[PDB]
């Protein structure tokens, strides 16, 4: 117990390391508490306008590409620091970061989410759901089921000390194609999910079933990846040109 | 190569 106690908080202190934008910021934007406000983006003239931040929604969609390089590489940082992950095989490394890092991108993505829109360049803008749900299709609906999985994550009021492990949790999984060897990563994940357990225990104390709440949740992510995956496959089979940074390559390849 | 494997080494 006591040591998972130490190695909840050792996840927590390398997040605090490895992300800059934390929950708890990203709250405070969002609700007026903090520093200067975000511009928001709800309709094309304010995005015209906001734009030091092709057909407008591959615009916006492309324009992501910045913030998931930047992301994969503070997430690599963060699963170098979980203990075990060095010592592994280091294809299997490589595996798990291929197939993990947009489930903790999405997960991060709810923390900058409310129910009228998101957060986007460290903070510095908002893009309202509305404005999102007025692009052309299928691009209209992409955003919408992400915000309704956001708000009822959010919901669950999970705080950065929580998230850190849940991402642990989800960077170890003994399923991804490929890996090679398997047992000596979930054994890693195992122990993860004790800790995750007994932190939810005492930091969440009348909160029934959120242990499996959460199981249930990285379910959700999977599944929201796969559709983040389909929807690039549907617009590849028209956009036959479209420009795609090399380090997302490598993520994409093989899909 | 890998983009990956070098940011791991890193
Ligand atoms: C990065 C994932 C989270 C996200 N944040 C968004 C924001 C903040 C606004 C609009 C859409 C957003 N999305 C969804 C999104 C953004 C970009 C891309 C996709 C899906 C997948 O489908 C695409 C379809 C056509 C063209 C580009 C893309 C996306 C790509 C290449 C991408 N950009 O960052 C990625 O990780 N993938």
């Amino acid at each position: 117990s006591a040591d998972l106690r130490a190695l909840a908080k050792h996840l927590y202190d390398s997040y605090i390391k490895s992300f800059p934008l934390t929950k708890a910021k990203a709250r405070a934007i969002l609700t007026g508490k903090t520093d200067k406000s975000p511009f928001v983006i709800y309709d094309m003239n304010s995005l015209m306008m906001g734009e030091d931040k092709k057909e407008v929604a591959i615009r916006i969609f492309q324009g992501c590409q910045f913030r998931s390089v930047e992301a994969v590489q503070e997430i690599t940082e963060y699963a170098k620091s979980i203990p075990g992950f060095v010592n592994l095989d280091l294809n299997d490394q490589v595996t798990l970061l291929k197939y993990g890092v947009h489930e903790i991108i999405y997960t991060m993505l709810a923390s900058l989410m409310n129910k009228d829109g998101v957060l986007i360049s460290e903070g510095q803008g908002f893009m309202t759901r509305e404005f999102l749900k007025s692009l052309r299709k299928p691009f209209g609906d992409f955003m919408e089921p992400k915000f309704e999985f956001a708000v009822k994550f959010n919901a669950l009021e999970l705080d950065d000390s929580d998230l850190a492990i849940f991402i642990a949790v989800i960077i170890l999984s003994g399923d991804r194609p490929g890996l090679l060897n398997v047992k000596p990563i979930e054994d890693i994940q195992d122990n993860l999910l004790q800790a995750l357990e007994l932190q939810l225990k005492l930091n969440h104390p009348e909160s029934s079933q959120l242990f499996a709440k959460l199981l249930q949740k990285m379910t959700d992510l999977r599944q929201i990846v796969t559709e983040h995956v389909q929807l690039l496959q549907v617009i590849k089979k028209t956009e036959t040109d479209m420009s795609l940074h090399p380090l997302l390559q490598e993520i994409y390849k093989d899909l | 190569p890998s983009l990956l494997k070098k940011l791991l080494l890193a």
